[PDB]
RNA sequence: AGCACUGGUUUCAUAAGCCAGCU
RNA sequence: AAACCACGGUAUUGCAUGGCUGAUAUAUAAUCCAUACAAAGGAUAUAACCAAGUAGCAUGGUCUUAUAUUGUGGGCUGGCGGUGUGCUACAAGUAACAAAAAGUACAACCGGAUUAAUUACUGAAAUCAUAAAUAUAAAGAGGGAAUCGCUAGUAAUCUUUAUUAUAAC
């Protein structure tokens, strides 16, 4: 992958996103996100290619596939991967 | 109204009228890169510089989006034959078509070349 | 002290030899000079597609020309 | 050639700048240890395997006791005969300094000047 | 001669015997004996009791074995699957992770988890 | 088990013939 | 994007056509490779029945402001069956490892597929690209009916170069 020691890939675009998300929520952000509370709305997005941080935790991303954008729920676990692989582009 | 007139060539050396697609846009993309060719190897260089703190190396890498446009990047070029403007089957110590190229070597257009036999 | 001539580290001789003549790049640093390094490419790349004017001063446009006979040969649309 | 009117050809620029050992020490009155080091300093060429092109700045030839520099960092002829002629007397004050020898009238010259750098 | 509850043959060699634990392989073989003080040329029937010892306890020290190696694998897959991601489903369908496999991906079927 | 079926092979092609697998 | 304008179309008819090509292949040659200290073998050229093939390009008829030109992501790689052309192996140890203890390991530890964790490289961007290394160590013990290549520097087997951001069996 990615040579650790350059870092991570985020885009730009999806930045500007959680930052229009965090002032329009800034209770949220600040305390509810980790009583447990689940977000007051989603972020679609086309970035596929982004790395899931942490810093989204308790986000809801609706994630394009082609057709609609795929709901995704940002937990511990999926730490470390990118958004394209929780929305599947294919069905059987 | 407006109109765009499709790219043909008129040579002696060929008997019919040669045209071409879509070589327009591509030139257009050579263009952008050359207009941001300085910045994008600054910014590589820091990019790829450890004796930078990373902090301010993200925030360089985010430069390559906001400052320049994503058709200057240079893997997002083709090299299309200069008359017809095919991508496959490309010749490229020539710029032709090998299509193109096989005819006018018949005919003694290309310097040099000639059938080979050993 | 006297130091023989042949009996100088290399270290010493390669300072003095990199500091006249300049320092080479290995294969693979990460000091951000590779792409110093490269050679720009930028009028080679705009300068490849053979475009010349659609009209030459002087001259006749032969592929306008090419195009009113095939109007002429053939008959009229609508 | 051909494209002369069209494109400047690569290999106009550059240069190469040949002297002999023995004349030199000769004439600048170079000692023994002095010639030693400058010897050592040039080395044998250095050619890269995977195209046999020379990449070496500066070299020295045993069978013709030649000293070569070539110089090619510039795009004009001249810019680059400056260049080479810098830097051999960079490497003479060097190989002098540790190393002193005789006085002639071509190191009093040059001493006056400063060796130019 | 059993070392993690593992028969050595007695004819063969020490480095090359200790690659059938589960978890030790030629390199990391040759470098539990050495670094125990065994060369290449003592064979299983030529080792004491406290050889053996020596040997069972460095492995303890610095290598998963057996059964705590075997856990981990299956736990990194099984996190996977919860996950829900593109490599999680191929190993819950039992075929392979690679893009082109509809002409070649038989080993991988026979393998499933 | 096997007849039968199933997949192939042969032929310009169909059929026939042939070979395995399987119940 | 073009002004007494030459709109565009990877729309259709290859059974309306141009050009180019597959398809008989012996024999011959003021042609090419090689040759100069004794030789052998090749390459290239040589007029077609087949309504054979043809969204590179050009063209008659028909259709279409727009069946045009463009932005982001997705697809061409798709959980199944059949099968063509290749690479890597195993019967046969004439194997394997190797810097010879005139050797080392094993008795198909021959074969190197699959998957987990990790790192480097190219690139604006690498889960669905490549390489290395550690662990894991699969099928395969010479293969039915049937079928293909070749007849000597040939088959067989081994190394290397080129077309050529990263990426050849
Ligand atoms: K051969
Ligand atoms: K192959
Ligand atoms: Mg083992
Ligand atoms: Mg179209
Ligand atoms: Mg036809
Ligand atoms: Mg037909
Ligand atoms: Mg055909
Ligand atoms: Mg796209
Ligand atoms: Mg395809
Ligand atoms: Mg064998
Ligand atoms: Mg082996
Ligand atoms: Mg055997
Ligand atoms: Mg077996």
């Amino acid at each position: 992958g990615r040579a650790v020691w350059r870092g991570p890939y985020v885009s730009v675009s999806l930045l500007e996103q959680v930052i229009t998300f965090a002032k329009r929520n800034p209770e949220w952000w600040n305390i509810g996100r980790f009583q447990g509370s689940k977000a007051p709305e989603a972020i679609n997005t086309f970035c596929r290619s982004s790395t899931v941080l942490p810093d989204f935790l308790g986000l809801k991303f609706g994630v394009h596939n082609g057709r609609e954008f795929v709901g995704v729920e940002v937990q511990e676990a999926m730490v470390g991967h990118k958004l394209g692989e929780f929305s599947q582009t294919t069905f059987r | 109204t407006t109109k765009n007139f499709r790219l043909r060539f008129r040579i002696p050396q060929y008997p019919d009228i040669v045209g071409s697609r879509r070589i327009d846009k591509d030139q257009t993309r050579r263009v952008l890169y050359d207009q941001h060719e300085v910045d994008r190897r600054l910014y590589k260089a820091m990019t790829r510089d450890e004796s930078l703190t990373l902090p301010v190396r993200l925030q360089v890498q985010r430069l390559f989006e906001t400052e320049m446009p994503r058709d200057s990047a240079p893997s997002r070029i083709v090299d299309r034959c200069v008359l017809t403007g095919r991508v496959r089957g490309l010749v490229k110590f020539a710029g032709l078509s090998r299509i193109m190229l096989r005819q006018l070597i018949h005919y003694g257009h290309i310097g040099g070349v000639a059938k080979a036999s050993w | 002290s006297y130091i023989p001539p042949s009996e100088v580290p290399e270290e010493h001789l390669k300072n003095i030899y990199e500091g006249i003549f300049g320092s080479p790049v290995a294969e693979f640093e990460r000091t951000g000079r590779c792409a110093l390094a490269k050679p720009l490419i930028g009028t080679k790349l705009s300068s490849y597609y053979f475009l010349p004017p659609n009209r030459q001063p002087g001259f006749h446009n032969e592929e306008h020309e090419y195009a009113k006979v095939r109007l002429m040969s053939k008959r009229q649309k609508k | 050639h051909a494209g002369s009117a069209f494109m400047v050809h690569p290999r106009n620029a550059p240069v190469q700048l040949d002297v002999r050992v023995s004349d030199l020490k000769q004439e600048l009155g170079l000692s023994d240890d002095s010639a030693a080091l400058l010897t050592r300093l040039a080395g044998p060429e250095r050619l890269d395997e995977k195209t046999k092109r020379r990449v070496s700045p500066c070299w020295y030839n045993s069978e013709e006791d030649t000293l070569s520099i070539a110089a090619d960092r510039y795009n004009d002829r001249e810019s680059n005969r400056r260049l080479a002629l810098e830097q051999l007397q960079a490497l003479v004050k060097e190989c002098d300094t540790r190393y002193p020898g005789e006085t002639t009238p071509a190191k009093q010259y040059l001493s006056g000047f400063g060796f130019f750098q | 001669v059993q070392i993690q509850r593992v028969t050595l043959p007695p004819h063969q060699c020490v480095y090359m015997a200790l690659k059938k634990v589960f978890g030790l392989g030629g390199p990391t073989s040759l470098a539990v004996v050495e670094a125990c003080g065994i060369s290449k040329g003592v064979r299983v029937r030529d080792l004491k009791e406290n050889h053996v010892q020596q040997i069972t306890q460095f492995i303890q020290d610095n290598f998963v074995t057996e059964d705590n190696l075997r856990r981990k694998v299956r736990e990194d897959i099984v996190k996977l699957v919860n996950i829900k991601s593109r490599d999680g489903l191929r190993h819950d369908w039992g075929v392979s992770i690679k893009g082109h496999t509809s002409c070649n991906g038989k080993t991988a079927k026979r393998l499933r988890h």
